[PDB]
């Protein structure tokens, strides 16, 4: 465990970073990448015990500065890149402590962001003035901003399709989109009752788990558009983040 | 289909389903009176617009 | 409870229905637990919390 | 005064009903500079103002993280060496639950009143 | 138990240094996994007493 | 119309509107008829984020109510000589923030605004946004940066504008 930040943790990712001076021990150590509330991004080396080949550096390898509050973080699937989100989105390099490349529509704010799995240089983000934005890293420019009725919370990409993503709009709805045409949403899911906090694809690209402010977790298939299962307990209250497993069984 | 949901979910869903069905027939009488309004798809009703 | 009428009179179904539905009657007659009170200084009103001047003078 | 009264009690049943979007009429500037203090300390999120040209209207998004907010009545005077007793009076915990006071710096939070070494004037409490 | 927890919140006394006054000797509290499961099964109206229960100074077993 | 309507002539840019007063006079049936009670006092020079710049011309408000309909007519005959330029027709007056929004609404009187917006963000700072008017907006999109750039030069506070559509 690590007492990371004095503020609220607003984001977390794991990755295998690459540094120019040395390649870190990815086998014996995994790597968090946190995101604070008070202008702080911190790397964390985490010792694991999945390998008996080995037998220090127990945590806090590097820190990153900030001028405004950060609301979210997402790590690129390749080339050890990651971008923050908050009052102003800017990309970050592991080897560079400087703010690398700053992006904005005008004066706008961001509550979450998510890289895709395939065609990996596509970074999507959710704005705060009910807006969903898209970027392409290899073009070094954002693409567009689809605006909605009222704001959303979370986005995650389909791993098997790579142009489809699920958005969690703070009514009782989750929306299924396509990057080619954003005006025709491919599917909707409307089986909740309150604001939805999180959505996560299955790694087999078939089912989408989700969770809302009412104490419930909905699972639905991609095609059906209605929740096939509801999980709930009295011992749960107000789920905020829900993810699949990596083998889609948990 | 049947699953045990709490009454916190169930009671508010009843109010939502009453209000949503209220919205449906309050648009249907507008559909009968007005001649040809746009038949907006439910996949398109949640977008204010694009760029 | 329901209304004891001629329909249940000739049907003789008070012995199989039990007119006062005792599970809904129990959960309605049982008052719910309130919020866990903490701030024992004054009286909860529309204007937040109101304490007496004697309580102010005895704590100053 | 009364504009302070009807603001916060409408907030702290809305979190009991769990409504995401809430509306606050009327609008003054002392409720305006109060309302980021819980946002600074992490109880609420983002919020707005609608300005119809009589007094205004506050649009507030809610993210949970609020058990009870409330002003104190009547007018409360406080010294610098009294707040720790006031925490024992009308506040549950010792590490969380946050009280406020207005000084020459304005409304701000009570442990930095000791850091700025200034007495003030207490109006409310948040826990 | 919960009735110890909820009344201590009602009577303005925190656990660890509050146990110091009566028993007067050094003592550390431990809460079973069964109790904290049902204490937090009380729901939303006791979540501040939930927060005082989960604490690195209160041991758990 | 050369050295009489100028109000401390000998700086640079008011001589350019001194000669821009001259050809505006000899359209005599209607144009010099409304040109009688005007009096312009000063120029302030404004830089924008682009390589182009902005100019502002100022009045002591003797007859601004009559000057309001003068302003909208004077637009179409001024970029024909001030090509690749923008001019804004303003004033200065002597609670101070309640004064400040008045010079904003004389600044934006072509397609006057209907709403005002701020947000208090999670970094503890402040942004503020202006809700505009949706009538003939095909020039303001190229020049809402110009009404952006005059006022942070005037005050320092950073504004946002956005049209409804």
């Amino acid at each position: 465990s690590f007492k990371a930040h004095y503020g609220l943790v607003t984001g977390l990712c794991v990755t295998q970073p690459r540094f120019h001076d040395k390649k870190p021990d990815l086998k014996s150590q995994n790597f968090m990448l946190s995101c604070s509330d008070d202008k702080t991004v911190k790397l964390w080396s985490i010792n694991v015990d999945d390998y008996s080949n080995k037998n220090n550096e127990e945590g806090l390898i590097r820190t990153f500065d900030g001028e405004s509050a950060f609301q979210g973080i997402d790590s690129h699937r390749e080339n050890s890149t990651f971008a923050t989100g908050g009052a102003k989105i800017h990309l970050w390099d592991v080897n560079r402590l400087k703010p690398v490349s700053d992006l904005s529509w005008g004066a706008d704010n961001i509550t979450s962001l998510k890289f895709n799995q395939n065609e990996t240089d596509i970074l999507a983000s959710t704005g705060s003035d009910n807006s969903i934005v898209l970027y392409d890293l290899r073009t070094n420019s954002p693409t567009q901003k689809i605006v909605q009725t009222m704001r959303t919370n979370a986005i995650c990409w389909n791993p098997m399709e790579a142009f489809n993503f699920v958005t969690a709009n703070e009514d009782h709805n989750a929306y299924y989109y396509d990057m080619r045409n954003l005006s025709r949403s491919l599917n909707v899911f409307k089986d909740h009752v309150s604001a939805v906090m999180d959505v996560d694809f299955s790694p087999t690209g078939d089912e989408i788990v989700t969770g809302s402010y009412d104490k419930s977790i909905r699972i639905y298939k991609t095609n059906h558009g209605h929740s096939r299962e509801i999980y709930h307990t009295k011992r749960m209250q107000h789920v905020f983040q829900v993810k699949y497993s990596m083998d889609s069984k948990y | 289909r049947h699953r045990h949901v709490p009454q916190v979910i169930k009671k508010a869903q009843e109010i939502k389903n009453i209000e949503l069905s209220s919205i449906k027939r309050r648009e249907a009488n507008e559909r009968r009176t007005r001649k040809d309004m746009p038949y907006i798809s439910e996949r398109k009703k949640q977008i204010v617009g694009t760029v | 409870q329901f209304r004891k009428i001629e329909s249940t009179y000739k049907k003789d179904i008070e012995r199989r229905i039990g007119g006062s539905i005792k599970a809904r009657d129990k959960e309605k007659a049982t008052k719910r637990e309130r919020g866990l009170k903490i701030s024992s200084v004054g009286r909860s009103t529309r204007n937040g919390l109101i304490v007496s001047k004697r309580d102010i003078a005895r704590i100053s | 005064s009364s504009v302070l009264a009807d603001a916060l009690n409408a907030i702290n049943n809305a979190e009991k009903t769990g409504k995401r979007q809430v509306l606050i009429r009327p609008s003054s500037k002392v409720i305006i500079k109060f309302l980021q203090v819980m946002q600074k300390h992490g109880y609420i999120g983002e919020f707005e103002y609608i300005d119809d040209h009589r007094s205004g209207k506050i649009v507030v998004q809610l993210n949970g993280r609020l058990n009870k907010c409330g002003v104190i009545s009547p007018r409360f005077n406080v010294k610098i060496g009294d707040i720790e007793k006031w925490t024992a009076n009308l506040l549950p915990a010792r590490q969380f639950g946050y009280v406020i006071l207005t000084t020459s710096a304005g409304i701000m939070d009570h442990e930095e009143a000791r850091r700025k070494h200034v007495s003030g004037k207490i109006l409310g409490f948040v826990y | 138990d919960t009735n110890f927890i909820n009344f201590s919140i009602q009577k303005k006394v925190d656990i660890v240094r509050g146990m110091m006054d009566c028993l007067l000797a050094k003592c550390n509290p431990l809460i079973t996994d069964c109790v904290m499961a049902e204490l937090e099964k009380l729901g939303p109206k006791y979540r501040i007493a939930l927060k005082l229960a989960r604490d690195p100074r209160i041991k758990r077993l | 119309p050369q050295a009489k309507i100028l109000s401390q002539a000998p700086t640079e840019l008011e001589l350019q509107v001194a000669q821009a007063f001259v050809e505006l006079e000899n359209s005599s049936p209607e144009l010099k008829a409304e040109l009688r009670p005007l009096q312009f006092k000063s120029i302030r020079e404004i830089d924008v984020a682009g390589g182009k710049k902005a100019l502002a011309i100022f009045v002591p408000v003797p007859s601004l109510a009559g000057f309001h309909k003068v302003q909208t007519k004077l637009t179409r005959e001024l970029e024909k000589k001030f090509q690749d330029r923008h001019v804004i027709f303003l004033a200065e007056r002597r609670t101070l923030t309640a004064v400040h929004d008045k010079i904003l609404e004389d600044l934006v009187f072509p397609t006057e605004i209907v709403g005002k917006r701020v947000r208090y963000l999670v970094g503890g700072n402040k942004i503020q946004k202006v809700l505009l008017d949706s009538k003939d907006v095909q020039q303001i999109d190229y020049k809402l940066e110009s009404f952006q750039a005059v006022y942070n030069k005037l005050t320092g506070k950073q504004i946002v504008f956005e049209i409804p559509s």
